[PDB]
């Protein structure tokens, strides 16, 4: 990378700063509303018609 | 409080002193004297920093990667030019301190300068003086070592440092080129340059005299008569001491000096928040993050919006570059100033005024401060000035072509009961008679003007 | 093998130890050495002009009448570089003349005596300029044969920037000084040369041997009259091997040397910069003027040509303002060559600070491309010894009897051939030498004199 930044097969000495690390992705956490719960609760007392 | 009140600027008229007729004048001189100090802070350096191109530019997403190769030869300009700069702040380091050290100096010692305070001396270290200094100073906490690991996620959640903020923006701020203990040394040797000041320009000899006793002899170097300055020592070191003492309480906001180092500060810290202000300027785009702006937008339009968004970061880092460039040359300048300094109002006593305090001059010291070098210089303050008669030279009556004119002083018609001679002799710097011998005095040329002795001259006798 | 850390080193300074009481230690060098260092000041930019008409386009009609919108920006462009092209003739003028003197030694071969002096012009610029100018990687020079060094009247290897001059629209001006005046003003500067004391030197020539000014500078800096007696070829001696150190003075580790090279590529750069503007589109379908014309509608065709136009202008506005920052820094630099020449050149100076590091001893000057090169011999002690020393010395018998050294100082004998206890030293040099009247000054008695008993010369009572 050095060597394409000053366009050449050979770099003058000295010291050159290179790009940095993208350090690392980790896997995903989520909070969204919960537990809206469509309730079918009636199905389990009486009599069924 | 009531209302504010309009105000003339006030005109300090000198003291006058009327021109006089014919062969003798007026002559003003001091009856009294005050040690004073006056400072300067001289910057020599610009912070270095550099900057990476992509990771400024975008995140590493790829759609901007794709895209960034277009402007791929931008970078390169941007990170040459920023190189070159740093790469001078280096050399003007190593170039001034080349001037600073001394082939030989004296030991540093406690008790040092006999009576004087000295509050300069080594913590044996730095002084007690750098460190009120930069105890007063407001910068963020260096980086290194620990460095990351009090940006990273066990520390204070308080931290707001840019230092930290450094490892987002893609930044780096590279480190000083020295040692702070080795430019301490660097200093503690120009202390112990002292002595000799004196006894030709000292360039080679080195006379190891006390620093009281250099002192006495730029005294006499600014005609003090040296029987006053035997009668007062202890009276011009306590004197000297008070004005000495006066440091302590000089770094305030008055202190003008002192707020030059403030904005030193500041100018460093400006130029890196601007940039961290511009990471979330948008263009037009639709956000200023590259993600945002990916998460929303079907790809032919992503694209345009990128780039639109590229463009903008591209132009604040080439005026980021331009602005670098003009500080670089200025601090380099102010760096030559300095160097001159050194050679001139802290190795030696000056005559040229202007230049060094604004009291003639006297030993100066110089210490360390952030980004530069900061200056004190001693100097000599007159006060209770009164007028003399005084004459050009004297001849003898009887043999015209015997004259004599004072050396380093002036001749004054007596005033002092001590003296039967008509005449007496007193030094430039200060008032107080003395007896006409050849010590003071210099053959010349006879003129008009000189006065015709007609009774007792011991210089010549007859 | 792998790069190795380490500490960076700090040399510690001689320590000396303070003593207490009426007498001294002092350090004295035993051996000096002459040496050289030197500086580059850069005194000019390269002065340059451009057609505003061409650069942006070449001749197209269409772009001719859209260029007139915005016609005013180009004259000023004209003017501001114009302004800054005279101000570069201001500073030449300016520096030329202090350079100049009202007379001169005439200046032969053999000049010098036992002095090698290589600076001599062969009678002619110099060796020395020469060996710079060789070193310079400098492209081929401008005006003759200039045109037809573009035209296939030549090699088909030239690369020339010049020959590209011609296709931009560049123009480089010639410098106002003349290769061959600038070198008749170098050895003005020459025949000024002995010399510089003798009072201020500003009314009166002295027209003294070179190495009779040498010595007159040598004692000027406290080394005795009578070490220079007995030394004369080996001052001669150590003197021409500074000078020959010059021959390999021109090498990339010369911080100067390096200075000059990069003076010309800056020049170089201003101008390759301009070259690969020509044929950077703005979004535009092509660089060419004249392809977009060709493939375009004309209602369409001028809005392509205007994203070019505009960006074209820009370039040239970002360009004029680079070189009204380089002439200025250029003008800064140029007084400061000037206060050299009337300082560090026309005469001795105590100053330390400017010139080499050595005290100060004659230095010269010679032409550089773009600006001056100087030279600087010093001084450089070594070997130091320390001695016993007194503040000064009075009769025992007769207290107002007090005496201090001048430009010197009074130390312990230590020498064989000295029967006196005490003698005086030159400043620059170990050198004792009995005390006498010549060496010495009559002054106020202070309590930290030693008290002589015995044997005093100056005065003998």
């Amino acid at each position: 990378q050095l060597h394409c930044s000053y366009e050449s097969f050979d770099v003058e000495s000295g010291v050159y700063s290179v790009s940095s690390f993208e350090a690392k992705p980790s896997g995903s956490v989520v909070e969204q509303a919960e537990g809206v719960e469509c309730d079918f609760s009636p199905l389990l007392s009486g009599t069924p018609p | 409080p009531g209302e504010m009140r309009l105000a003339s600027i006030a005109f300090n008229h000198p003291i006058q002193v009327d021109q006089l007729n014919s062969s003798y004048f007026k002559l003003s001189i001091p009856t009294n004297f005050s040690f004073g100090v006056t400072q300067e802070y001289i910057q020599t350096t610009i912070q270095k920093v550099t900057v990476d191109c992509k990771q400024y530019v975008c995140n590493g997403f790829q759609k901007c990667e794709q895209l960034l190769r277009e402007y791929g030869q931008f970078c390169s300009k941007i990170n040459q030019a920023l190189h070159g700069a740093n790469l001078r702040q280096d050399d003007s380091v190593r170039n001034l301190f080349a001037s600073v050290k001394s082939s030989q100096s004296s030991p540093i010692i406690p008790g040092f300068g006999g009576d004087f305070n000295l509050t300069l001396l080594e913590p044996v270290a730095r002084s007690a003086i750098e460190d009120l200094l930069f105890d007063k100073v407001t910068i963020a906490d260096p980086g290194y070592m620990q460095g990351y690991d009090d940006c990273m996620q066990q520390g204070p959640a308080s931290a707001r440092d840019l230092i930290c903020a450094q490892y987002v923006a893609g930044y780096k701020v590279l480190p000083p080129l020295m040692d702070v203990n080795m430019e301490a040394a660097y200093t503690s040797s120009l202390l112990g340059s002292i002595a000799g000041v004196g006894w030709t320009a000292g360039l080679s000899s080195f006379a190891a005299i006390p620093f009281a006793q250099s002192i006495f002899y730029r005294l006499n170097g600014v005609g003090i008569t040296q029987q006053v300055l035997s009668e007062n020592q202890k009276l011009i070191a306590n004197k000297f001491n008070q004005a000495l003492g006066a440091m302590q309480t000089g770094f305030t906001t008055t202190n003008e000096a002192f707020h030059k180092v403030q904005d030193a500060v500041n100018n460093n810290a400006q130029a890196l928040s601007k940039l961290a202000s511009e990471l979330s300027n948008t263009f037009g785009a639709i956000s200023a993050s590259i993600g945002d702006i990916i998460q929303r937008l079907d790809p032919p339009e992503q694209d345009a919006q990128i780039d639109r968004l590229i463009n903008g970061r591209l132009t604040t880092l080439n005026a980021f570059v331009a602005q670098q460039l003009v500080r670089s040359e200025s601090a380099a300048l102010s760096a030559q100033l300095a160097k001159d300094k050194v050679n001139e109002c802290v190795k030696a006593q000056s005559k040229r005024s202007g230049f060094c305090g604004q009291g003639t001059h006297i030993v100066s010291f110089v210490v360390n401060a952030p980004n530069g070098l900061y200056f004190m210089h001693v100097g000599y303050y007159p006060s209770n000035h009164i007028e003399v008669v005084s004459a050009y030279g004297l001849c003898d009556a009887a043999n015209p072509t015997n004259c004599i004119a004072p050396v380093n002083g002036y001749f004054i018609k007596t005033n002092n009961t001590r003296i039967v001679d008509e005449w007496s002799y007193t030094g430039s710097s200060f008032y107080a008679p003395e007896p006409i011998t050849s010590l003071n005095t210099k053959y010349v040329a006879p003129q008009v003007t000189y006065q015709n002795i007609s009774t007792n001259l011991p210089p010549p006798l007859l």
